[PDB]
């Protein structure tokens, strides 16, 4: 899932992954 | 109208080679699924077919016969040359020259010419 | 020969007569093709039946004919004297095309 | 053709007449998928596919979309999304030969099935299990291709039956092949019936400023519904209002 | 040398008129932002075709005068001419470096750009000249031809850029006039994708679903 400030604030973006661990698929935070 | 001839020399000594050209007319024989082959009576005894050429160049001969017979042909000329080797006297016998198709096996056949194996 | 015929059957005029034929199943398998040809004495044989019953282009229109399994059947529907010719039976075998024994006809 | 190598024909350009098919008959079998033989006399294509080849009686059965066996395996596969008709008739009559008609000839195995409509013209042996054998036949090492060898003497399932199967598409381009069907004055106002190169449907039609493109041979609204189409005989820009309908 | 892309090789997929309207096709495309390869003449290898080609020039001399195509040099050719283009087919032979059977056609500061696209066993042809590194900003190639029939080679101090299509989803802005305006390559990143899940080329401050994602097995094994 995307996180987007709002097109035409900024490009922008993070994304969330709803459901899993980190250390599979920067700044990141778990 | 489509009709067949046969022609050569009747009379072959058995040392020899008999070489008889059926001479056609009213078709080519490139024409697809039309062949020519032969056939040969003896007097009084069923008939026997002896060769078939197809006009894709393709040969049968009667396996019984086949290391004797050999079939030739051309095209530009409407000639079909028949050639077999070493004639024992019983081979004496009437030869034909026919035309054919799979669904006509023997359609129309030439006025057919007598060999014979003799001095 | 593969193919076998009765060496002559008898008949008179207006009445139907049959000559069978007899393959060999060996290498006749649907025994298709089978064709009659009529030959008096000292002419080439003309075709006239070529499948069962099917005619070529020139039929005499009495001349017929029928098969039943590996037994082939000639039918001439009329009988008249001239009629009275040789007869040859001949089918495809897979090792070459054959002809029947003939059947020397009598029209009574 | 061989069924090996079968051939292709981009048949196109042209006005065709099915019902001097479908209405000949003379042919044994004939078989339609995506459109019935009939309806198939009033429609127009983009392009057709006329492709065409030999194979036993028996074999016939599997050139249909999705079937199994070595020939839709190994020599002429269908796609399940296939459209078009096949063909076939026994020509036993033209291609039998007294000792077997051997021109003719099929893969009889390979290393997977064929693409959905691919053709295969390699002769290179079948390898083995064992180590390749380099052109050498032998254990499991063969020469791929198989002759039929058709003769008379031959059971009618087993009988050469040669086959053409048409098959075609209903692109975006025009269509280059149609029925024989007549064309009309463009009543371009009434609410009427319309056929544009097959595209059927019920609408007023009306001049357009809809400014198509030169490939543009249709225009559709948001909901994807058909919304102008050029006539093709004017080369114009018709737009298409759906007729007067409402609730009562 | 190279090249950034950025958002050119957008064409019309499939001409059906639209306007005012936003629709996604998926197609072969070359990739925003993609990794263009550029060339300059001052040799001329062959490349590999690939699924196809995106390929610009912009030499005014016209010194590009054409492609040939498929493997061994059965093969394709598209030779521009004296007031024409042709094209035939036929397993020629023909020199590796050259300058100026079946099927023989005819036809008719300026960047030249072409895509060819061989789907279907037809080799299709977008294009567009415009006037003129790749100059960054968007435009679509236009349909030009269809014939139908793995490497090319372009057909003679000049340069050029290619790039490979690959397959990639699309959102197509038309025009009010039926041009297409802007695309994005859903592919592309995150944002992109957003904006393919909510067929806009803006989104409002929030969070979307952008997709499923599955960690998809690595081996497969039997007791
Ligand atoms: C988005 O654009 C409008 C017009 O440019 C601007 O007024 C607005 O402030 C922008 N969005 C935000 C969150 O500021
Ligand atoms: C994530 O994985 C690491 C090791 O792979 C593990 O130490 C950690 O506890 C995990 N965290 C969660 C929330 O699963
Ligand atoms: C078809 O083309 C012919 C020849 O150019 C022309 O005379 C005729 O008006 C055309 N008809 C239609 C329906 O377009
Ligand atoms: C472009 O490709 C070359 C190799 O083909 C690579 O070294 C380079 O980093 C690439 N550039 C980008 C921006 O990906
Ligand atoms: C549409 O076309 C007209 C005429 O060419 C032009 O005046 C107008 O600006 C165009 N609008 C767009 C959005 O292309």
């Amino acid at each position: 899932s995307v996180i987007t400030p709002g097109t035409n604030t900024s490009n922008q973006v993070a994304v969330l992954y709803q459901d899993v661990n980190c250390t599979e698929v920067s700044n990141v935070f778990q | 109208q489509i009709t067949l001839k046969e022609s050569g020399p009747t009379l072959v000594k058995p040392t020899q080679t008999l070489t008889l050209t059926c001479t056609f007319s009213g078709f080519s024989l490139s024409t697809s699924g039309v062949g020519v082959g032969w056939i040969r009576q003896p007097p009084g005894k069923a008939l026997e077919w002896l060769a078939l050429i197809y006009w894709d160049d393709d040969k049968r001969y009667s396996p019984s016969l086949k290391s004797r017979l050999t079939i030739t042909k051309d095209t530009s000329k409407n000639q079909v040359v028949l050639t077999m080797t070493n004639m024992d006297p019983v081979d004496t016998a009437t030869y034909y020259c026919a035309h054919h198709k799979i669904e006509r096996i023997f359609d129309y056949w030439g006025q057919g010419t007598l060999v014979t194996v003799s001095s | 020969s593969a193919l076998a015929q009765p060496a002559s059957v008898s008949g008179s005029p207006g009445q139907s007569i049959t000559i069978s034929c007899t393959g060999t199943s060996s290498d006749v398998g649907a025994y298709n093709y089978v064709s009659w040809y009529q030959q008096h004495p000292g002419k080439a044989p003309k075709l006239m039946i070529y499948d069962v019953s099917k005619r070529p282009s020139g039929v005499s229109n009495r001349f017929s004919g029928s098969k039943s399994g590996n037994t082939a059947s000639l039918t001439i529907s009329g009988l008249q004297a001239e009629d009275e010719a040789d007869y040859y039976c001949s089918s495809y075998t897979t090792s070459s095309t054959v002809f029947g024994g003939g059947t020397k006809l009598t029209v009574l | 053709a061989s069924v090996y190598a079968w051939n292709r024909k981009r048949i196109s350009n042209c006005v065709a007449d099915y019902s001097v098919l479908y209405n000949s008959a003379s042919f044994s079998t004939f078989k339609c998928y995506g459109v019935s033989p009939t309806k198939l006399n009033d429609l127009c294509f983009t392009n057709v596919y006329a492709d065409s080849f030999v194979i036993r009686g028996d074999e016939v059965r599997q050139i249909a979309p999705g079937q199994t066996g070595k020939i839709a395996d190994y020599n002429y596969k269908l796609p399940d999304d296939f459209t078009g008709c096949v063909i076939a008739w026994n020509s036993n009559n033209l291609d039998s030969k007294v000792g077997g008609n051997y021109n003719y000839l099929y893969r009889l195995f390979r290393k997977s099935n064929l693409k959905p409509f691919e053709r295969d013209i390699s002769t290179e042996i079948y390898q083995a299990g064992s180590t390749p054998c380099n052109g050498v036949e032998g254990f499991n090492c063969y020469f791929p291709l198989q002759s039929y060898g058709f003769q008379p003497t031959n059971g009618v399932g087993y009988q050469p039956y040669r086959v053409v199967v048409l098959s075609f598409e209903l692109l975006h381009a025009p269509a280059t092949v149609c029925g024989p069907k007549k064309s009309t004055n463009l009543v371009k106002n009434k609410c009427v019936n319309f056929n544009f190169n097959g595209l059927t449907g019920t609408g007023v039609l009306t001049e357009s400023n809809k400014k198509f493109l030169p490939f543009q041979q249709f225009g559709r609204d948001i909901a994807d519904t058909t919304d102008a189409v050029r006539d093709p005989q004017t080369l114009e820009i018709l737009d298409i209002t759906p007729c007067s309908f409402g609730g009562v | 040398a190279y090249t950034n892309s950025f958002t050119r090789g957008v064409y019309y997929p499939d001409k059906v008129f639209r306007s005012s309207v936003l629709h996604s096709t998926q197609d072969l495309f070359l990739p925003f932002f993609s990794n263009v390869t550029w060339f300059h003449a001052i040799d001329n290898p062959v490349l590999p075709f690939n699924d196809g080609v995106y390929f610009a020039s912009t030499e005014k001399s016209n010194i590009i005068r054409g492609w040939i195509f498929g493997t061994t040099l059965q093969s394709l050719l598209i030779v521009n001419n004296a007031t024409n283009v042709v094209i035939k087919v036929c397993e020629f032979q023909f020199c590796n470096d050259p300058f100026l059977c079946t099927f023989e056609y005819v036809s008719q500061k300026n960047l030249r750009e072409f895509v060819f696209k061989n789907i279907d066993g037809y080799f299709k042809i977008y294009s567009k000249h415009t006037p003129i590194d790749l100059p960054q900003g968007f435009s679509a190639l236009e349909p030009l031809v269809d014939l139908p029939i793995t490497r090319f080679q372009t057909l003679l101090a000049a340069a050029y850029y290619v790039g490979y299509l690959q397959p990639r989803t699309f959102l197509l802005k038309y025009n009010e006039n039926g041009t297409i305006t802007d695309a994005v390559d859903c592919a592309l990143d995150p944002l992109s994708e957003t904006k393919c899940t909510l067929k806009s080329f803006t989104v409002e401050k929030g969070i979307y679903q952008t997709s499923n994602f599955r960690v998809q097995p690595t081996e497969s094994i039997v007791r």
